[PDB]
Formats: C-alpha cells, structure tokens, sequence
C-alpha cells in the first residue's frame, strides 16, 4: 500500500534574473 | 418440448430508453460495431430523401441526439421507424452475444413481428448466428427508413400539417374499444357516405386486435372528427403513429418495390431458415423465400395489409402444435403489452452464474474507461504544497496583493489613470513568492544555467517529480510505468521569463530555458520518458485542454501513464498592462465571483502536475487513487457577438454533452467548480448554463433536484491562474473530496449579483461558510468542472469519487522490516531524515500495518539515489530511534557521503 | 505444418461463392484506422 | 416573390417533358399524383408527361388535371430551389394550385 | 476544398475543429509591445490563431494550439488525426505559423 | 475470422470433427466446447 | 455426406505472417476485440 | 466535380508595427 509520505527535501536556492531599469515602459523610444 | 417465440413490436412501444441503454453498452464488441455503423447507414439513406423531408430531418453525429426529439414527438416517421428497428435489432443482438443466448433454430423456435417488427423478423429469420445477422440487420435499417419515408410522403400529399403542431408530428392512428371490428367497419362506411369523403381521405380499419378492440387510422383532421362520433361506452386511445400504414387504398406494389430497391440483386441472399409467423397473411407460417422477397412481403404487411393481431396468438399456438410442442416461452423485444402474450398463446395449448473471465479479459475496453487521478502536487499563492493550498480555501483567504518588487516596480508601472504607454490601471495579482527556488544539482543544472530557465519549467520539474513519488511511480517497475508508455502534457499560454528576464542578456541557454516546448520536454528528458511530449495553448483553458488531450491518449492506448500539468508565472509587465487595456482585469481587488460589483478577474500564479492512468492499470499496480475522471469534452463559442465574450448557448450544450457521455443526470452531480472569473457577464452567463443543466426547474416552478447543489470558484481565493486555472480548479476538488468539505466562498464582498437566477428555488447554494460534504454509504460524489478561454474555447469534465479499496489485504508475518531513505545531496539527506522522523511521530500508533506499508513504499515505490540511509526494526518506535540516532551524527558534523559508484561486490 | 498432404491421406482410408454489397455506409471500415484525406 | 399561376388556356403538348426527364423530384411528384388520381377513379396523367402524342385526344378532365399536377410539381420545384413566395395569384384554374 | 458550412453532414458547424502549431509570439514582444493598446492580448496570444478561424467561419468544434518547438505543425496534425479517428470531428483544419 | 468475417458456419457434431497436435490440442478443446463465435471468445481467452 | 475436419498445428508452423495479417484486420469487429483482450490476458499470466 | 479555381481576390493593405530604435539591444540598460 502506497502511503502519503513527505515530499523530497529539496536543497533550494533562489535563481532569478531581476527585471531592472523599467525598460519595458520605454519600448520603442530611442536612447535618451 | 417448449418452443420460444421471438416477437418484435411496432411504433407503439417507446424505445427511447432501450436506445439509451444500448449506447451505454461497452462490453459487447459486435454491438458497439452495430451502433457505430447503423447511424452511418441511417444517415446514408436520409441523404436520399426528398428536399421536404431533409429539411424536417435533424442533424446528428450519433443516435443520442435523436432520443430527445423522439421523446418530444418532433421526430419524423422516417427516423423514428429506423430508430425502432435499430433498437429491436440492437436488443436482439446484445441478448445473443453479450447475453450468451443461443441463436433461434427452425426446430425449437419461431419469429414474429407487427408493422416495423416484421422487417427485423426477416433479418433474424434469415441468419443462423449473430455474426451473419449484422450485415442483414444493416440492410434492414435502410429498408425501415425508406418505409417510413414513403408513408410520410403519402401522408404529406394527403393531408397538410396543422398550424399548432409546433414541430410535433400528429397521430394518424387511434385504438377503439367496446365494438366489434366488423361493426366498426360499418360505422366507418356510414360516416364516409354522409361526408362525401374522397376515397383516399376516408378513415379505415388498420388493425383488428380482439373481439372488442381494434385500431382505426386516417389523416389527423379527419380521424379527430370520426372519433368524435364514437360515444361512450366506446373508448378512444390515441396511438403514436405519425404516418398512414396498412392502407390498400393509398399504397400499391410499386410503393413496396421502391422501399426494397436498396437491396442489391444477388444470388447469395440468404433464405428464411427460421419460420416466421405471418399471421396477417394468407399463409400464417412462411419460410424459404430469399431475404429480399421475404423483406418485400414484410413491407407489404406494413403498407398494404391490415394487422390481424387477433390471429397472432392462435397462429403461434398452431405452429407449436404442428411440431409437437406442449407450450411456448415468449421472448418479446420492444413489444407493446408484451406480458399478455404468454398467457394468450398458451391458452390454446394444454400447458449457473456466468464463469469468471480469464484475467485481463474482465476489463472493459480502453475506450471510455474511467481515468484515475493518482496524485497531484503544485504551488499556489501563499501555498508551497497541496496541503497549504487547502489552508487558503478552508480559512477563506484572499491572497491578492500589489505586485511585489521582485517582478516589477508598481510605482512606475501602475497608475490610477494610466496615460503613459505600457502603464496599467492595476498591479494586483496572486503571486508565487518562492517561484525562484529550485534544486539545480538534483536536475543536473549548472548555477549559470538555472537562472536562464523559466521558473515555469523549474516548478514543473519539482511538482512532476513530487507527484511521481506521491504516486509510487518507478520507471520500468511495472508494465504501465515502462518508460515508453509515459507521456507528458502541459498547458502554458505565456513565456514571460524569455521576454523580460533572460532577454536582458541573451546567453547560451536562452532558447531551451525559455521555450514552452521544453516545459514537458525537461520532464521527459529527466525521467527518461520516451512517450509523447506536448504543450497546449488555449489561453485561459490550456491546462484542462491538455488534460483532455492526455485522457484521449490513455483512451486511445498511446500511453499507460500520463503526466498532466499547467504553469503560469508572471514576470512581464506588458501582459498585465495589455490585459488591463482590454478590460479583462479588476482594478479594485481579486476575482469577486458572484458579487454584484464584479469588475474583472485578478491574475494568479500557479503550477500543478498530476499523474493519470486508466483505472484498471491503477488498480493493478496498487497505486493510490484520489478521484476518477468519467468524461471531458470541448467545443467553441462560435455564436458569440464578440470574439472575447463567451456565450451560454455553447456552454450548456457542453455540460449536457458530458452528462450524456457519462450516463449521469442532474441529481448525480452534487458540486460544480465553475470558471467564475469575477465578471458580471461571465458569472451570470455561466451560472444560468449550470443551473439549467444541473438544477432545472419543473414547469410548475418546483425544483427538479432532490438534493442541494453547491457552486463555487477557486479564483476568488487565488485569482485566475490563466493557463493553470483548470488544474488549480481540479486540485481544489481533490482536496474537497479528501477532507469531505465545501470551503467558504469569499468572492461576494457586498451583495449577490442580481443577474443570477433564483438559486434557492432551484436548490442551488453558494456556501458562505464551510459545509460538510460526506461521501454517501456505498455511493460516490460526482463533480462538474468548467474552464474556459477568452479565445472562445470551452472545456469541462465530470469527476467521481475513487473506488472503495480492497477490504481484505493480508497480515504481514515478517517480524522485522527495513526502511530506506535516499537523497542526492548531504543537505537533502539531513532533510529527509528530519521529515521522516516528524512523520513517524504523527502516525506512530494508528495501526500495526503501517510499518510493512512504510517499508514497501520507501523501498519498492521509490528511486534510490547515491546518498542512502537505512533503519530496521519490529515497530515504528524502533525505526524512529534508529533514524534519530543517525540524524544526530549528521548534525554533529559527520556529513552524508555517496556510496561508491560501482556498488558492492 | 505440411497441411496440404492431409486431405489425400485421410481420404485414402475412405471410398460457388459470392459476397453481397454492404448497405451504404457499412462497407467502410470503422473511422478508427481510416485513411485521413487531405482535401 | 409573387407567384402567378396560369389558366388552362396556354397549355401545350409535351410541356414539362424536359423537367420530367431530368429532375427526379419532379418525376416523383407526377408519379405520386398519378397514383392518387387512379385511387380516386380519375384518369392517369403520367402518360401526358411521357408520350406527348396523347395530348391530341386528351379529354377535358385529363387536360385539367395535367395542368394542376404540372403547377403543383413546378411550384414545389421552385420552392425547393429556395424561392419562398410573398403571395400568390391564380387565374381561373390557376387558383387551385 | 469546396467547403460551405452546413451544406453537408461532414461540414456542419459543430463538426469542424481547428489545430495550429506555433512556438513563438514575437509580435506582442517586439512590435505591438512598443505601444500596448486595447487589442494587445487578442492580437498577440497564440490561442487566438485557431480561435479567429473558429469565430469567423462559425465552427463550434474544438480549437487548439500546439507548441512542440520545431515539430509543432506535425504534432498538431497528429492531434487532429486522432480527433477524426475517434469521431470528435468530421472536418479538421490543421496549420502552422 | 474464418467464421465471422469469412461467413463460415460453425462446426457441428453432425458434419465435422476437430483435431490438434501439441499446441493445437488446446485450441481444439475451446472450439469443440463452443457452438458459435461469440461463445468461443471467452473460452479462447482462457486457453491463451 | 462430407465431414470437414478442423486441424490445428503445433509450434513447427511459422504463424508470424498469420499474426501480422490478423493485426491488420479492421473489417471484422469480433476479431479486433479478441486481439485487444488477448494481450491483456497474456500480459496478466 | 470541384475545380481548382483562383483564390479570393483579397483587397490587401499592409498592416505593420515597425520595430524601431534598436531598443532590444539595450534590454536591462538604463535610459541615459
């Protein structure tokens, strides 16, 4: 009988590429 | 020395239910074949009718769509004739293959039929086995549709349809009682003389039933006038015959010849081997004629000859005596008033359980078999697991909040009145704050590669692996879990990571880490599943659309195990801004489902993965089963005024489609998990479709429901997960079944929406506080789940409680057991030890069978990595003491080391 | 195996067909496993 | 559409033969009307559409029934082609059709 | 293909489904993203690729987009063939963009 | 196939007999114990 | 007055082609059913 | 018999949103 056991104890670290400089608000504008 | 008589009936018998039963059949292969090819045959002849009849013929893909119109009385004579003929042949076939009934023989049985039954009788009498009967039976279907079509043509030419018919087909025949046939015939002649009726429009005696009973037919307008002259004590019972039959003044040999012209000429036509009791002819008993000649005579019984039903009883008895038989055993098939046959025929006369199938054969075909949900793991707002997700629902939590800085800066991206470009009016959402967490070592990713991978792909790997272990799936352990039998389906509408985050410095892993096809691909690659791998994009219905594709694969047999999931990770501010520019989003808060002041839906994040299997395979592997999927369907809202807005017409047709496919009714469903995106138009539209399907109201105004119906939307708690909404909704149900509760609904902030129908009158409810949802004793809870998209598509499924587990099992005589723990990292090893100890402290003294099952699970139903730990004992307490002792050594500084690579010698 | 010689061997100790066209719609095989036509 | 049903004055021999030959539905209608007539002890009109020759010696009763059968079959043909009438007008015998 | 909706049984509106293969949605990332307007989502989201076909020609059968990267269109052709084989639709529209 | 698709009447004790060698002896039992193709299937599956 | 004998063989007969033919059968409903359930029975034993 | 005839004579106009200012090469960079 398969019992409900705790999930694997993942060794977690934060892997993230932060969105910066609010460049999405300037799409299409020139370098100014 | 008994002789069975096989008697088929006419249109007077309501075959609606019998048709419904045959469509439910799935254990008899020759029946399902007959039921797939009969509509093809039916549809083929319907295309050869006149334009007038084609316009009054409905469109249908299967016979199921004809049943309701048959019951309503709006089905023309051509189809209702073929349908009765199909039901008779279908019932006979099932009785003689699935029912394992021996086929009739000329020595010990005869066949008889009245009107339409005369057609089927020819087919049965012309075959010696069920296999031979089908090809003739299909020819008989074509003859039946041509028979009703020809009588229909004469009727329309004779009399026009009346004005208040409303599509219903009027009655051409009526039963008369209290007068002898030859006396009623005289009154007919008299009535004819006084009205100066034309010879064709005259009423006529269509059948002689008994000494005082008979049946008279005529055009409806004329029949009504004549019946008005038959005063009490005479009786008048109107029959459901919608065309003239048994009329020598209307039909001729050319009409018969035309009906049977669909029978190609040949020399191999079988003859009538079994005597047919043709009691309405000169020769009561007939045999030997070829199938076409025998069929023409049968058609003649319908159009030319009157029914001598008063001779049916004695005609059968005389044949029985002719073969020295003492009595007869009636075997009626869709015969009106059939019970009276037995005594009536015998009055003229003096007067083991099925064997178990070989293992593997008892199971029904893979097509339309319950698909079992084995396990589900996911990430939801403020929830790192399914268990924490239930905390959100049962405590009525609203998880919506302003966009966090980890995604984008609301100060620059959000404005009360947005005028600058790419600025939105809302910044709300239900977010996964731990969406970046991942175990790159476990999945063989470098620290430089993991950041480039869409968190959707990462969380898909975590949830998928958790669900697999939760389901006790070990590749290649069993037949159903062979690597080449496992497929993966995911729903994903967006790829924000690849548009906003990694695009800031395109590197080497940009495509594989951002492309959606790699969402299931990485799962296939990591666990080495060589089955199919798909991503579905139907916008806000993607995940349930993928669940549909996965179920089809299982039903078709392309896979034995299916991994189904959905992902929604929001990192691109343009998507929210665009959604707000289109007015999809609520600028005040979360989805306010059913609230009078609902102003849109609130974007939500979620990742869920489930494991599916055809129920028999799930039980063969002793897998866990949380619920079973009975059906699932998809259509499109083509009839909407705008492309975006969904429309209720298409949604209801879907709800009823799945109820019919599953063989259920409104009362069988007790809960509906609606789409419910918190829109005044959407919530009122969907609510009307659900109640009209699951809580219809009587014509008097009362409730058709005997038990209450509860409706709710998960989006009021965790928002609209878009491509992951369907599975999020499904996850909620799995928890509701587990905990046997209906969680409160938090979407109603102020007042209930006024567009909704009177729910209380229909016995429908929106639970304001939690409600017990107990499983009935020896019963199941069944659910309807909806999930729609702004692109127009609609998807919904029917869910069901899991089966009752095996009662027996067995006692494990082994005194000592072994428990195995494994991990890929020293830190993960410490974690699993800790987590296993806390688990044993929760389930320490529940039962003695826990330890053998714990061993079985951790060993046979688990993969074993390089770092390993073991404990052995006779009870759970010993296992803990051992694992605790091992844990202490790990905490004291002795690190976990992987076992040598080659293994032991 | 070697079935052809059976006939003569057994009789040594001892001293026309056609199929009917199917009803329209029935001659075709089931829709499953049927050729999908590109129009 | 307004449909105008003609009187018997303008009928001619072999009228409708091409319709009778090529349109199966038209042929069915005539064949049905023909069987109805014999059912009511009326002359047979099917010959008028096949032979042409018979038009010479045809009787008033046969010439009148043929006209009406022709119009009912011709009207049903146009209705089947999508013509739905806003009103009808018949001249003398044309009123019956 | 001479397809007119509702002309024949196989061309009934509720018997027609649509499948498309698409791996990318560049327009809403580079072109329309330069000035997000009211039609940004419907015009950029892939689900609307087959959806617009369903809506314009009034086909109420299923509507799907498949993303298997460089095999999307044949994957979509595969799903469509399964639907036809199981009888879910009588006509299927399959494409790739 | 020979007795459903092949339109061949099922054997009967009056005009036919069954024989089998080694593996065929198993199949012969099933056929000889059934009177129709539909009845043969469940027995045939036990024989497998 | 003829008696047909139904003779089944043994392993010496190469049934490979015969199996391949039966797997290509679509026109017989009772055959395809047997070939779907036979592997299930086989796999079970 | 269905014949292969010329396709519908679409009344075509060009609907395009030109990518300008090479802003994609500056994703993540500040305005400057």
């Amino acid at each position: 009988k398969v019992l409900e056991l705790p999930a694997y104890g993942w060794a977690l670290k934060n892997y993230w590429l932060q969105y910066v400089n609010d460049w999405s608000l300037r799409k299409g504008d020139p370098a100014v | 020395a008994q002789m069975r008589v096989v008697a088929f009936g006419d249109q007077t018998y309501d075959c609606s239910e019998a048709v419904s039963q045959l469509l439910r059949v799935r254990d008899d292969a020759i029946v399902v074949d007959f039921l797939e090819r009969a509509p093809a045959v039916l549809k083929a002849e319907l295309a050869r009718l006149s334009s007038e009849q084609q316009e009054e013929t409905p469109r249908f893909a299967t016979l199921a769509e004809l049943v309701p119109r048959y019951r309503a009385g709006t089905l023309n004579p051509a189809v209702s004739q073929a349908l009765t003929c199909i039901a008779q042949l279908g019932l006979f076939i099932r009785q003689h293959s699935s029912g394992q009934e021996a086929y009739p023989t000329a020595h010990d049985s005869c066949i008889t039929g009245v009107c339409t039954g005369a057609l089927t009788a020819v087919a049965v009498g012309s075959a010696s086995s069920v296999t031979a009967l089908v090809p003739l039976a299909l020819h008989t279907v074509a003859v039946a549709v041509r028979l009703g079509a020809r009588a229909w043509e004469i009727g329309s030419c004779l009399a026009d349809a009346r004005r208040g018919a409303n599509g219903r087909y009027a009655s051409w025949t009526s039963a008369v009682g209290g007068i002898s046939p030859q006396d009623l015939q005289d009154r007919i002649s008299a009535y004819t003389a006084e009205q100066a009726l034309a010879s064709v429009s005259v009423p006529y005696l269509s059948a002689a039933v008994g000494p005082g009973q008979s049946s008279v037919s005529a055009a409806p307008v004329i029949l009504d006038a004549f019946l008005s002259t038959l005063l009490r004590p005479l009786t008048t019972t109107r029959l459901p015959i919608t065309a003239p039959y048994h009329a020598p003044h209307l039909f001729t040999a050319k009409d018969v010849q035309h009906v049977t012209d669909c029978l190609p000429p040949s020399e191999a036509w079988p003859t009538v081997r079994i005597p047919i009791i043709s009691f309405s002819r000169d020769e009561a008993v007939s045999r030997g004629a070829s199938f076409p000649a025998a069929m023409s005579e049968a058609v003649r019984d319908c159009l030319i000859r009157p029914i001598a039903l008063d001779r049916m009883a004695v005609s059968i008895a005389n044949h029985a005596r002719d073969l020295g038989k003492d009595s007869v055993l009636p075997s009626p098939i869709a015969l009106s008033f059939s019970d009276k046959l037995g005594p009536q025929v015998n009055s003229h006369l003096p007067g083991s359980k099925s064997i178990p199938s070989a293992i593997g054969a008892e199971q029904q075909p893979m097509a339309k078999s319950p698909i079992a949900i084995l396990a589900a793991s996911g990430r939801f707002p403020q929830s790192s697991s399914m268990d924490q997700f239930w905390d959100v629902l049962i405590n009525g939590v609203d998880t919506h909040e302003l966009v966090p800085p980890t995604r984008w800066n609301a100060a620059t991206h959000v404005s009360e009145d947005p005028k600058a470009k790419n600025v939105s009016g809302t910044g709300f959402g239900c977010w996964l704050h731990e969406a970046g967490e991942f175990d790159a070592a476990y999945f063989n990713m470098s620290p430089r590669e993991a950041p480039q991978v869409d968190p959707a792909q990462r969380l898909a790997l975590l949830t998928a692996t958790e669900a697999l272990e939760q389901a006790g799936v070990v590749p290649n352990r069993t037949s159903s879990t062979q690597k080449n039998r496992v497929g993966v389906w995911y729903g994903a509408t967006s790829n924000d990571w690849m548009e906003t985050n990694s695009a800031q410095n395109v590197d080497t892993y940009f495509i594989p880490g951002g492309n959606r096809a790699f969402i299931p691909g990485r799962v296939n690659y990591f666990h080495k599943f060589s089955g199919p791998s798909y991503t579905i994009d139907t916008a806000c219905s993607s995940s349930l659309a993928a669940l549909h594709m996965a179920c089809n694969a299982l039903w078709r047999g392309e896979v034995d195990t299916a991994i189904v999931g959905g992902t929604n990770v929001l990192t691109n501010p343009d998507m929210t801004a665009g959604l707000d520019a289109g007015h999809f989003l609520s600028r005040s808060g979360n989805c306010k489902t059913f609230d009078d002041e609902a102003d849109g839906y609130c974007r939500g994040e979620a990742v869920v993965t489930l494991i599916l299997k055809r129920l028999p395979d799930a039980q063969a592997d002793k897998d866990p089963i949380q619920a079973s999927i009975l059906g699932i369907a998809t259509n499109h809202s083509a009839e909407a005024a705008s492309i975006t807005r969904p429309h209720a017409g298409a949604q209801q047709d879907l709800f009823q489609q799945v109820l019919t496919e599953t063989g259920l009714t409104a009362n069988d469903i007790s809960v509906c998990e609606m789409h419910g995106t918190g829109t005044q138009a959407g919530d009122s539209g969907e609510t009307t479709s659900v109640v009209e399907t699951l809580a219809p109201l009587n014509r008097s105004g009362s409730a058709v429901r005997t038990t209450p119906l509860y409706i709710g939307a998960v989006k009021s708690n965790v928002g609209h997960a878009e491509s992951a909404a369907g599975v999020s909704s499904l996850a909620k149900i799995l928890l509701m079944l587990k905990h046997s509760k209906i969680p409160p609904h938090v979407g109603i902030k102020t007042k209930l929406n006024h567009r909704l129908p009177d729910l209380a009158a229909r016995n429908t409810h929106i639970a304001r506080s939690e409600v017990p949802w107990p499983r009935p004793k020896n019963g199941k809870r069944r659910v309807l789940l909806n999930n729609f998209s702004a692109a127009g598509g609609n998807t919904c499924l029917v869910l069901e409680d899991a089966p009752e587990p095996e009662d027996s099992q067995e006692v494990d005589p082994r005194e000592h057991h072994i428990v195995a723990l494994s991990a890929k990292t020293p830190d993960s090893m410490v974690n699993n030890l800790t987590n296993m100890i806390t688990w044993i402290d929760k389930h320490s003294g529940d039962s003695l069978a826990t330890l053998p099952q714990l061993s079985y699970t951790t060993t046979a139903r688990r993969v074993h990595h390089r770092h390993r730990a073991v404990a052995t004992g006779t009870d759970l307490l010993q296992i803990r003491s051992s694992l605790q002792e091992q844990l202490d050594r790990r905490v004291s500084g002795e690190r976990s080391i992987p076992h040598p690579p080659n293994g032991p010698s | 195996s070697f079935s052809d010689k059976l006939g003569p061997q057994v009789n040594s100790h001892l001293p026309t067909s056609k199929s009917i066209p199917s009803a329209i719609g029935a001659e075709q095989q089931p829709m499953a496993k049927s050729p999908i036509a590109i129009l | 559409f307004v449909l105008a049903f003609t009187g018997q004055g303008s009928a001619f021999a072999g009228m409708g033969v091409d319709l009778y030959k090529r349109f199966a539905s038209f042929r069915s209608d005539i064949a049905r009307y023909d069987q109805i007539c014999e059912g009511m002890s009326l002359p047979s009109i099917k010959a008028m559409f096949e032979d042409e020759k018979v038009f010479s010696t045809a009787s008033p009763t046969l010439q009148q029934l043929t006209h009406v059968c022709f119009q009912m079959a011709l009207y049903r043909l146009w209705k089947s082609l999508g013509v739905q009438a806003k009103a009808v007008v018949g001249h003398s015998l044309g009123e019956y059709a």
